RNA sequence: AAACUGCGAAUGGCUCAUUAAAUCAGUUAUCGUUUAUUUGAUAGUUACAUGGAUAACCGUGGUAAUUCUAGAGCU
RNA sequence: UCAUAAUAACUUCUCGAAUCGCACGGCCUUGCGCCGGCGAUGGUUCAUUCAAAUUUCUGCCCUAUCAACUUUCGACGGCUGGGUAUUGGCCAGCCGUGGUGACAACGGGUAACGGAGGGUUAGGGCUCGACCCCGGAGAAGGAGCCUGAGAAACGGCUACUACA
């Protein structure tokens, strides 16, 4: 046929548009940019793998040199 | 029942809570609030015997004189042992039906059940029983009445 | 302590009880005509209220 | 089976909150509060199901959040909030207030009431007695609990509450040519006036109805709910819950259609 | 075999390794938390008295005061004891530790000194650590500091100047956040 | 950031080995008990504020080896 | 012998707030004085909710080349206590001799988790149901336990056997 039917959403403001609308839309529209980051299974990796360091996680180098 | 004595035992047994020697002596109707005997009814338009008021047995599983209330469901039947210890065995008949042939079967079940010493129960008799909570391994009715014989 | 210097913790825990007392009284009026502000300050809006 | 539940699975939800069995396998799960798990209406499914005001459960959570809806008077902010029979839920920022009551099919239906009367609820009372010290206090079926109430109240009747300060301003007693609605069984939605009342000594007693259109019918003592002696205090919906049977109700579905157009 | 020495006035702490035994033969049969005289150590610590505190065998395990055994021994380490932290509430694992007497099969000593000596020590006693903060509570400034039930303890307060990487603006003032 | 403290981790998901009045089904009772949480009521016999520890942290170690840990100095 | 009230006493013995965030207000004896709002987190008892554990009645396949079974060291009932969140032969002492069965007990088989239900049709039936819904049990095989309202838990611990 020649007909289409969907659905439609009027805000009052454009900030209220991105007050309560999802962000995969406006994606889709282009207003906002996508989010960068790694695949579920390297997140997941990365999660587990800081869970046998204890304290300050982020720089755990000092114990590489114990072996002298 | 037919008991010689009632204190014939290696402890002492009294009404709980109830207070038997007092310097003062007071005259009430109330059953328990005086010092004398107590005793209670059950319900369900069912009387308390005349034996009860002025026995002087002591059953703590009585539903009379006693520390057990009546709830559940009531049952009727045929004695078909009461030769042990303030117990009875009665025996319950009924027909079960079987849908494939068209007709029925009898069949039967045992209970045991508790008897107060206010009856005399012989064997052959109709009781009607009321549920109530666990009294030993196997028993969890009590007797209210014996129906006249035939 | 690393914040403060042997001779500065000396000379600070043993400051004079004399000198103590006039350094209440000194701190105490400073505040004193602060809060006399506050009054004035109130009065500020005392007269915004008058002017609307 | 090592501790309660915090699950539920779709197709096992109550009936009457017509759910479909496609699109999803799970099921609000509501939480526990004043009404009773199998007939309660959960605040998500009534917000979203019914009004159709969010479109999903996304927004329906963030609806609360923002404190916009509130039941009796009291903002609620859970998702998944017990509400119940008679029980009130106000809209300000549209401007309207809703009471939950039974259609004649048996399930909860949208229905419009005005500000003046959306101000005071009435329950069946549960239990009287006094309490520690001394003081009188009962219950009613929504856990609501007053002390000092009138000592000639008694069990089974039903209170008119304020809502604003909790006073009890009127009472209706229960006996026969009383008004009263069905709130639980297969008779779900019909009104009815007391006609009298058989009791059973040993529990589970049953009373005997009568409608206006001379039907008759019978129920248990807990699921009467007495709303008035004559002229209910409450607002009735469209039909008064009269169960018309199903040849009248195609007759007149065919009479309303061709009588608009 | 490794001596770690610490003195807890200067809070200053060394490492020492030793490998004649005849020096370290008065320490053996002693038992955790005694007194011992450092004489026949060596010269520089004449007048010196000693604590042990503790010690570590070859294989790693550590020692445990109140257990009397040469030899390490198995225990069920519930919560609260020295060489365990528990992962999970009231949860018991069986750990391998050795007794508090001393001998010659542990690897390490950890001892403190007592009293100060008539000598100096080159690298111990020369030099003193500062500590990294001062009191946080309001009663116990007022107790370091002396002052009496009114004296504006607000303005009596440690402070330590911090700066910004690279702004090039003045640094500024950080305060411990003085608690009840 | 790190860490103490609070809560959850006893829900979900998988399988059918054992089990013949046992499990289970419909129907009752708890005047014979425990109950986080939610909801509603409810408690008139130095004080302008009490006391010691501990984590995070700085710095020094042991074991080929693990989400192993010691003793020393702060809050 | 209920809810609740009163009296004489008792207790290694509880609870009755030394916690946190927003607002900036009102009095006169003008003191760094007094009073005052809304929330968060907690807290004794009652009520409610999600429940949980026990519990009444009736209902399960084939087999007699299974006809008597149960009580050594509880098998049936009575009493005094212990233990448990509570009742109870659940356990400890004393005293009676009972309980089930041809209306099929007891035992042996099951290529047996139970039910809602699937297949096949004049009617009556025969057969299947590990499997998306409800209930029960298990985490290689046995036992024991901490924390916690809730576990005899195994993506919790301890010990033995077999693998590794
Ligand atoms: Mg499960
Ligand atoms: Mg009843
Ligand atoms: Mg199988
Ligand atoms: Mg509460
Ligand atoms: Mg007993
Ligand atoms: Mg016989
Ligand atoms: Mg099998
Ligand atoms: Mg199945
Ligand atoms: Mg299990
Ligand atoms: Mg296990
Ligand atoms: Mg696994
Ligand atoms: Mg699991």
């Amino acid at each position: 046929g020649g007909k289409t039917t969907g659905f439609a959403l009027i805000y009052d403001s454009p900030e209220a548009l991105k007050k309560f609308e999802p962000r995969y839309r406006l994606v889709r529209a282009g207003l906002a940019a996508k989010v960068e980051k790694a695949s579920r299974q390297q997140r997941k990796q990365r999660k587990n793998r800081l869970k046998t360091l204890r304290g300050t996680a982020k720089v755990k180098g000092a114990k590489a040199k114990k072996e002298k | 029942a037919t008991e010689l004595t009632v204190q014939s035992e290696r402890a002492f047994l009294k009404q709980p809570h109830i207070f038997l020697n007092s310097k003062v002596k007071v005259k009430s109707t109330r059953p328990g609030k005086g010092g004398r005997r107590w005793y209670k009814d059950v319900g369900l338009g069912f009387k308390t015997p005349k034996t009860a008021i002025e026995g002087h047995y002591i059953d703590k599983k009585c539903p009379f004189t006693g520390m057990v209330s009546i709830r559940g469901r009531i049952l009727t039947g045929r004695v078909v042992s009461t030769k042990m210890h303030r117990t009875i065995i009665i025996r319950r008949e009924y027909l079960h039906y079987i849908p494939k042939y068209n007709r029925y079967e009898k069949r039967h079940k045992n209970l045991a059940a508790h008897v107060s010493p206010a009856f005399r129960v012989e064997e052959g008799d109709m009781v009607v029983v009321g549920q109530c909570r666990p009294l030993s391994k196997t028993v969890r009715f009590n007797v209210l009445r014996v129906l006249p014989r035939t | 302590i690393v914040g403060a210097s042997l001779e500065v913790i000396k000379e600070r825990r043993s400051m004079r009880p004399e000198a103590r007392n006039a350094a209440r009284l000194a701190a105490i009026k400073e505040s004193k005509e602060k809060k006399a502000a506050a009054q004035a300050a109130k009065k500020a809006e005392k007269a915004k209220n008058a002017a609307a | 089976a090592r501790g309660p539940k915090k699950h539920q699975k779709r197709l096992s939800a109550p009936s009457h909150w017509l759910l479909d069995k496609l699109s999803g396998a799970y099921a609000p799960r509501p939480s526990t509060g004043p009404h009773k798990l199998r007939d309660c209406m959960p605040l998500i499914v009534f917000v979203r199901n019914r009004l159709k005001y969010a479109l999903n459960y996304r927004e329906t959570k963030a609806i609360m959040m923002q404190r916009l809806v509130k039941v009796d008077g009291k903002v609620r902010t859970d998702i998944t909030y017990p509400a119940g029979f008679m029980d009130v839920i106000t809209i300000e920022k549209t401007g309207e207030n809703f009471r939950l009551i039974y259609d004649t099919k048996g399930r909860f239906t949208v229905h419009r009431i005005t500000d003046e009367e959306a101000k005071y609820k009435l329950g069946k009372v549960k239990r009287v007695q006094l309490g520690r010290g001394g003081v009188p206090f009962l219950v009613t079926h929504d856990a609501r609990t007053i002390r000092y109430p009138d000592p000639l109240i008694k069990v089974n009747d039903t209170v008119k509450i304020d809502l604003e300060t909790g006073k009890i301003t009127d009472f209706i007693k229960f006996d026969t040519g009383a008004l009263a609605m069905i709130t639980g069984g297969r008779n779900m939605g019909r009104v009815g006036v007391i006609t009298h009342r058989e009791r059973h000594d040993g529990g589970f007693g049953i009373v005997h109805l009568k409608d206006a259109l001379d039907n008759t019918f019978a129920t248990r003592e807990s699921n009467v709910f007495v709303i008035g002696s004559e002229k209910p205090w409450i607002s009735l919906p469209k039909g008064k819950g009269v169960k018309l049977t199903i040849a009248e109700e195609r007759d007149q579905r065919r009479a309303r259609a061709l009588a608009a157009a | 075999m490794k001596l770690n020495i610490s003195h807890p006035a200067n809070g200053s702490q060394k490492l020492i390794e030793v490998e004649d035994e005849r020096k370290l033969r008065h320490f053996y049969d002693k038992r955790m938390g005694a007194e011992v005289a450092g004489d026949p150590l060596g010269p520089e610590w004449k007048g010196y008295i000693l604590r042990i505190t503790g010690g570590n065998d070859k294989q790693g395990f550590p020692m445990k005061q109140g257990v009397i055994a040469p030899n390490r021994v198995r225990l069920l380490l519930s919560e609260g004891h020295s060489c365990y932290r528990p992962r999970r509430d009231g949860e018991r694992k069986r750990k391998s530790v050795r007794g508090c007497i001393v001998g010659p099969d542990l690897s390490v000593l950890a001892l403190s000194i007592v009293k100060q000596g008539e000598q100096d020590i080159p690298g111990l006693t020369d030099v003193v650590h500062p500590k990294r903060l001062g009191p946080k509570r309001a009663t116990k400034i007022r107790r370091f500091f002396s002052l009496s039930k009114d004296d504006d303890v607000r303005k009596y307060v440690i402070r330590r100047e911090v700066q910004p990487k690279g702004e090039g603006k003045k640094p500024y003032t950080k305060a411990p956040r003085i608690q009840r």
